[PDB]
């Protein structure tokens, strides 16, 4: 069940190693934007949270 | 003048542009950014199914 986007939920991800490329990478999205950041170089990129 | 053809779905005539990114713009048919050509898409639902 997700949120009501009244009430959208939140959630931190910290301390852990991402590969955002299994995301990217899989066909069932269907719509992918980002901004300031790029979908390819994200995976190679680090953040603080 | 170079006159390029293919079939693809609807939802990807969107990725037929110069710079984007995606699996018909990275693995199927990349446009250069500097593109001086024209896109020419029309629906085939008529013929290709």
């Amino acid at each position: 069940r997700f949120a009501s986007v009244y009430a959208w939920n939140r959630k931190r991800i910290s301390n852990c190693v991402a590969d955002y490329s299994v995301l990217y990478n899989s066909a069932s999205f269907s719509t992918f934007k980002c901004y300031g950041v790029s979908p390819t170089k994200l995976n190679d990129l680090c953040f603080t949270n | 003048v170079y006159a390029d053809s293919f079939v693809i779905r609807g939802d990807e005539v969107r990725q037929i542009a110069p710079g984007q990114t995606g699996k018909i713009a990275d693995y199927n048919y990349k446009l250069p950014d500097d593109f001086t050509g024209c896109v020419i898409a029309w629906n085939s639902n008529n013929l290709d199914s």
